[PDB]
RNA sequence: UGCAUACUUUUCCUCCGCCGAAAGGCGUAGGUAAUCUUUAUCAAUAUAUAUCGUGAUGGGGAUAGAUUAUUGCAAUUAUUAAUCUUGAACGAGGAAUGCCUAGUAAGCAUGAUUCAUCAGAUUGUGCUGACUACGUCCCUGCCCUUUGUACACA
RNA sequence: AGCGGCGAGUACACUGUACUUGCUGCUUCUUAGAGGAACAUUGUGUGUCUAACACAAGGAAGUUUAAGGCAACAACAGGUCUGUGAUGUCCUUA
């Protein structure tokens, strides 16, 4: 429910079998690697709840 | 169903919700308060 | 009077004049506004804040029209077959006529006639 | 002295005579105090709010508008006036002065100085529309 | 009344049917239509007050019906009554 | 002066997310005094992100075929619901949208599996989701629509579960916990 | 002989005598298939 | 008095006409001229009022009258063609041809552009059918003349 | 006098043609004024049959009108106007003072 | 209502510089006031044009209309019956088959016209075209219009 | 009512002026067209102010009944149009499936084509101006390399 | 086609504005011919630092600027002889 701050570093890769979905390199200050379902650029922050647990990379 | 009546902080919606009235007899309410969608205090 | 009754079957409940006038079979809208007119009464006004008399009054005007100042063009039923004069009809009346037609049309056997007593359409549609 | 240039939004172009004067601003014969509907009369005035109602009472402006429908014509006007003004400023009074008007309108937005280029795409068989094609059931 | 209406004139006739016939009459009523009326007459004076007179087969559908042709029958056969006048003739083909 | 409507300055407004801020621009030429611009904002990818929010939210407005393409009611439509804002529930109407943005972004989606929203996104999600609660509250109702998205506003403001949009968010949040 | 002088039988094809599908504009009198054909000759080039 | 857009679409349709009455009547002839023994045609045409494609075609529908062995002549044609200095030719002959069913026969010699405006200006193409045995042969000329510049070169000195 | 022609390059040659023979002497031309094109649209529907999904094509026959004026004589004129010229480019003087 | 802070000053000399429904208002309410203009007979059971489906509901509609084509006439050089007709047309739903434009009954346009030509107002111009404002006519629109605007100022 | 003879505007766009509730009519005027219809405005959505007030309701205009016209040699199985009245289904649509990425979707009209008359069609044109991508191969359809084939009418 | 130029007025402002009749330098708008302009140009990334892409500035415009038109080769036993006096055979011909 507590929503954390995550600026994004960079863009990896765009996941799912029909698209939506992007891989996403995130600092808060720590690298994880997360998945996103909408426009995403590098300097954006997320709203990231459940912090640590990652996604699988491409 | 609710078949509000004619004879018996200020909108015509909020009227209606309390006196059960038609949102023409709000108007005239209104009007008479006073001497397309509305606004009054 | 909250409910009402002009003629023959109606309710004319809570709406306003003109409207609860138009529940009759001389239901115009514009037929309504015009007869209100005449009469000289305020349409803003409710169904059931009409005096009897007013009432009276409008049922006069609405049997034979022709001759009150309300033009020839206007009236419901224009000629009324019945080679003679054109007045509007009005309430179960007019129902009535249009039965009487309907019977006439039949025994003519015009092709018209003959479509309506077999439930199909008359204009020239389709419906295929 | 006298200035005429115009606007252009979709088609509606918006010819804006801008003269010495005392400070009216006018649409073919009747005022800005009109325009059309109350709601977008803002969008005709505020290059006028921007560049400030004192600095307008040297000059008069009509604007002659044809063709477009409403919001198309105000926008027209609008960026008639921007360019007007400015182009007046260029001419007859200082450069300076007209470099900080038309930089007060780049910080305000576009539009007012450059034109809108969108137009009315032609519209193709099989459909009604540019894209919209019809409906095929199989 | 029907007597009174045979009696009276043509434009007469015309002012009191309904505006299509009107304008009909106005615009005329070709070679053929004359033929008809006088055909109905011939058949009318040979007619019998018993029984109904033979009939006349016609091609055509459009004649509207005047004060002249009724009594009689006409075309498959349709009698004519007072009470039709002003309603086309017709009567003729579809099934069902 | 820089103004709005030419009533609620925002320049008293204040935000609070950073994402937010991010992705939503009411700043020095997002400026405006009435919603209707006619800005090229989808001829690029993040060209949505300079759009003012009041005009996004009258877009939003616009939907539904028969009332489509009649920005000048939905603009309308909002500048009355301003005005309920101020009047009655006393506040700046700007910040009260904003915190209503704010509160209306689903944080969490699922997926063909739980993944996270962009800001962005998020806040489309919530202007949609505000403007078809407002939408279906009207619809065969009486009520009218403008005081119906206010009461919709003011209630993404207070974060309560009586208004539609936020029970959606609220459903949506549930299903990506559910998920993961 | 019956009135041939307004109706779809009343005139033609100027190029074939057919009395379907005729451009009747600024008075060509063709039917469009033929058209097609000769929109060369006529001037009639197609840019858009 | 007559208008200027009724005029104009008048004169193209006398022209197409005109055409159409030259082809009629010179079956024996290099034509392609429009430009106004001959003395009848003259008064036909009074009475009326008050290297290229088309002769190429005109040739070949004679040969098949006249009944040759078709890819010969085709081949005597495209010779003829490239004498006459063309940078490329085709010929199609589709119809009935010696079998019952079918049988489109293709005969190009140098390239020859087809898509553009390109195309449009620098080939003359023509069209005629040669009626024979037991229906139509359906000859089809399409030639590609020297430019004034295809835009496809571009000749660096 | 007016040009009336349906082909462009033509037309505007031949008005470069009339211009320069104006610039001679004795003529207060006015230049060369070229009219809307009023073209002629034909959208026939492609395919003699009614098989294949129905393509139209819009044909243009675009007409240019060209329009100048002169203050002279009418032999003078006659002779402007003879530049020998073609069947392709409608020609018609109009002598009027009005 | 209308009024608020402008950054130019509205030279209120003709018509052209007064919102026109207020206006229009002020000019009907003027000729109840006189009795200028009468209501014919038809009028109180006519339908304005094809399309209306429906009487006024006005009661001073005559007036307003009068009014109308009054300005219009200001607004243009010479205008006819056809034009006014033209002007005063709306969406006409014939049902089921999509809207049409439909033109007004232009009966009482020119009967509005007749009485105003009587009263000395309009003007059938030989030179020209139809109809357009005669010039004392004109004059005393202004000085209504004139009038607006000083009450609206107060 | 018929023919013959003489003579001249009208056959299409309609300004305008009168009659007509309306449709339309009669008289005349310009236009063989950037000139006139008409275009510094031929439209509707628009917008503003009133009447309604959630009630199959004034939403909705089917179906019907009876006239007044116009077109045409001819209108019934109603050409279309108008006037009065008739007040049906429908409370957002199941299985399925179509179209679409910026002046686009949608809404709103309108010119032209057919046309003696008649758009609910098509085809152009504009006016009001969204949402959402800015990608992917999950489906569907094409294309490619590999692979297998007893298919080649594949 | 306009814009002014200017006479002539009719209304009202200040010490010009709105509107018609009569007469005749400018080309911004109105028309339409010939030219110009964007080439990923300059800036910065990603890329075998290849072909090229992404972003930023400039700019009227940065998805060959948007939209069409044109349409290879080979077919389909696709449609059309009810478009044709394009056209075979068979039928029909008082
Ligand atoms: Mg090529
Ligand atoms: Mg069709
Ligand atoms: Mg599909
Ligand atoms: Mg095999
Ligand atoms: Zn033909």
């Amino acid at each position: 429910e507590k929503s954390k701050l995550a600026k994004v570093e960079k863009v990896l890769g765009r996941t799912g079998s029909r698209g939506g979905v992007i891989q996403v390199r995130a600092q808060f200050g720590r690298f994880l690697i997360r998945n996103v379902k909408g426009p995403v650029r590098e300097g954006d922050i997320l709203a990231l709840l459940e912090t640590e647990r990652e996604a699988r990379r491409l | 169903k609710l078949n509000h009546a004619v004879f018996i902080v200020i909108t015509p919606s909020a009227i209606a919700e309390k006196y059960k009235v038609n949102l023409s007899v709000a108007r005239a309410v209104i009007n008479h308060l006073a001497d397309s969608q509305k606004l009054y205090t | 009077q909250h409910i009402l009754r002009i003629l023959n079957t109606n309710v004319d409940g809570k709406e306003k004049v003109i409207i609860a006038l138009t529940a009759i079979k001389g239901i115009g809208k514009r037929m309504a506004t015009v007869i209100c007119k005449q009469a000289n009464v305020d349409p803003t006004k409710r169904a059931g804040e009409l005096t009897t008399e007013e009432i009276d009054n409008i049922v006069h005007i609405m049997s034979t029209p022709t001759q009150f100042k309300i033009p020839d063009w206007f009236l419901n039923r224009r000629k009324d077959l019945k080679e003679g004069k054109n007045i509007h009809v009005i309430a179960n009346q007019l129902d009535s006529y249009l039965r009487e037609d309907l019977e006439r049309m039949k025994k003519i056997r015009l092709h018209r006639g003959l479509r309506h007593h077999w439930g199909l359409r008359v204009r020239g549609q389709h419906t295929k | 002295k006298r200035v005429q240039t115009f606007g252009k939004k979709k088609t509606a172009v918006a010819v804006a005579t801008v003269t010495n004067g005392k400070g009216l601003i006018k649409l073919n014969g009747k005022n800005l105090d009109l325009v059309e509907p109350y709601i977008l009369k803002t969008k005709v005035y505020e290059p006028l709010w921007l560049i400030g109602s004192g600095k307008l009472k040297n000059l008069d402006i009509r604007i002659r508008v044809k063709g477009g429908g409403q919001t198309s014509q105000i926008y027209a006007i609008r960026q008639a006036i921007g360019k007007g003004i400015i182009s007046y400023y260029q001419k007859y009074v200082d450069e300076s002065t007209k470099k900080e008007l038309k930089d007060v309108l780049l910080r305000y937005d576009r539009s007012l100085l450059v034109g809108d280029t969108r137009r009315c795409e032609p519209k193709k068989f099989g459909g009604k529309g540019a894209r919209a094609r019809y409906q095929k059931s199989y | 009344d029907l007597d009174k209406l045979l009696d009276l004139s043509q434009d007469e006739l015309i002012k009191l049917f309904k505006a299509r016939q009107r304008r009909k009459f106005q615009r005329g009523i070709s070679k053929k239509a004359k033929s008809l009326l006088k055909k109905i007459r011939k058949s009318k004076k040979n007619c019998e007050p018993g029984e109904k007179p033979n009939p006349v087969p016609t091609h055509l559908r459009n004649m509207t019906i005047i004060p002249e042709m009724v009594g009689s029958i006409v075309a498959t056969n349709v009698e004519i009554k007072p009470e039709m006048i002003g309603y086309y003739l017709g009567e003729f083909s579809i099934t069902y | 002066d820089i103004k709005l409507f030419k009533k609620w300055s925002y320049e008293e407004i204040n935000i609070a997310d950073l994402s937010l801020v991010d992705c939503i621009a009411v700043s020095q030429k997002a400026c405006v005094y009435t919603p209707h611009t006619a800005g090229r904002y989808q001829k690029k990818r993040f060209r949505k992100a300079l759009c003012p929010i009041v005009e996004r939210l009258v877009n939003s407005m616009m939907m539904h075929g028969r009332n489509n393409g009649k920005k000048l009611k939905a603009i309308r439509i909002v500048a009355y619901a301003f005005e309920i804002i101020h009047l009655m529930t006393g506040e700046n109407p700007l910040q009260v949208f904003v915190n209503a943005v704010q509160k209306g972004g689903p944080r969490e989606d699922s997926t063909r599996q739980a993944v996270d929203v962009s800001p962005l996104r998020r806040v489309n999600q919530a202007i949609y989701l505000i403007c078809t609660g407002a939408r279906n509250a009207a619809f065969r109702n009486i009520k009218s629509i403008s005081e119906c998205l206010a009461e919709e506003i003011i209630n993404c403001a207070n974060e309560s579960s009586s208004s539609y949009a936020i029970k959606k968010k609220d459903e949506i949040e549930r299903v990506a916990k559910a998920n993961r | 002989v019956h009135p041939k002088k307004y109706g779809q039988g009343s005139r033609q094809c100027r190029v074939c005598s057919n009395k379907h599908a005729i451009i009747r504009k600024y008075n060509i009198n063709i039917c469009r298939q033929c058209f097609r054909e000769r929109a060369d000759i006529i001037g009639f080039k197609k840019y858009r | 008095p007559i208008s200027k857009k009724r005029k104009f679409i008048n004169d193209g349709v006398f022209q197409a006409e005109l055409n159409e009455f030259l082809a009629r009547i010179l079956a024996e002839d290099g034509y392609s001229g429009v430009e106004v023994r001959i003395r009848e045609l003259t008064s036909l045409v009074q009475k009326r009022f008050f290297l290229c494609a088309m002769a190429q075609a005109e040739s070949l529908r004679y040969k098949l009258l006249k009944g040759l062995a078709v890819r010969r002549a085709c081949y005597g044609v495209l010779r003829h063609i490239m004498e006459s200095g063309a940078k490329g030719c085709e010929v199609i002959v589709s119809g009935k041809l010696r079998a019952q069913r079918a049988k489109s026969m293709k005969f190009r010699d140098g390239y020859l552009i087809s898509t553009g405006e390109p195309s449009k200006r620098f080939v003359n193409t023509a069209t005629r059918s040669a009626q024979l045995k037991q229906g139509v042969l359906g000859i089809k000329v399409k030639i590609m003349l020297p430019t004034s510049i295809l835009p496809d070169n571009i000749s660096v000195l | 006098i007016a040009l009336t022609s349906k082909n462009l390059r033509a037309i505007e040659k031949v008005c470069s043609d009339i211009m320069k023979g104006a610039k001679e002497k004795n003529l207060n031309v006015s230049g060369p004024v070229r009219l809307p094109v009023k073209t002629l649209r034909i959208t026939t529907r492609k395919s003699p049959c009614g098989e294949g999904t129905n393509t139209w094509d819009r044909f243009e026959l675009r007409i240019y009108k060209r329009l100048i004026d002169l203050y002279s004589q009418c032999e003078v004129v006659t002779q402007m106007t003879s530049i020998n010229i073609d069947p392709v480019v409608e020609v018609e003087v109009i002598i009027t003072d009005s | 209502r209308l009024l608020e802070p402008v950054p130019f000053v509205k030279t209120n000399n003709c018509i052209k510089d007064v919102d026109a429904d207020l206006f229009i208002r002020s000019y009907a309410t003027h000729l109840k006031l006189h009795n200028k203009i009468t209501y014919p007979k038809w009028c109180t059971f006519v339908k304005t044009g094809k399309g209306r489906k429906l009487a006024p509901l006005n009661e001073d509609w005559y007036f307003i209309r009068a009014s109308s084509i009054l300005r219009r006439l200001y607004l243009h050089p010479d205008i006819g019956v056809g034009f006014l007709r033209r002007q005063f047309s709306s969406k006409q739903r014939r049902g089921v088959a999509p809207n049409h434009t439909s033109l007004a009954s232009g009966k009482i346009l020119r009967s509005i016209l007749q009485q105003l030509e009587n009263l000395g107002y309009v003007e059938q111009n030989p030179k020209k075209k139809g109809r357009r404002l005669t010039t004392k006519g004109e004059n005393a629109i202004n000085n209504f219009a004139r009038y607006i605007n000083k009450k609206v100022y107060n």
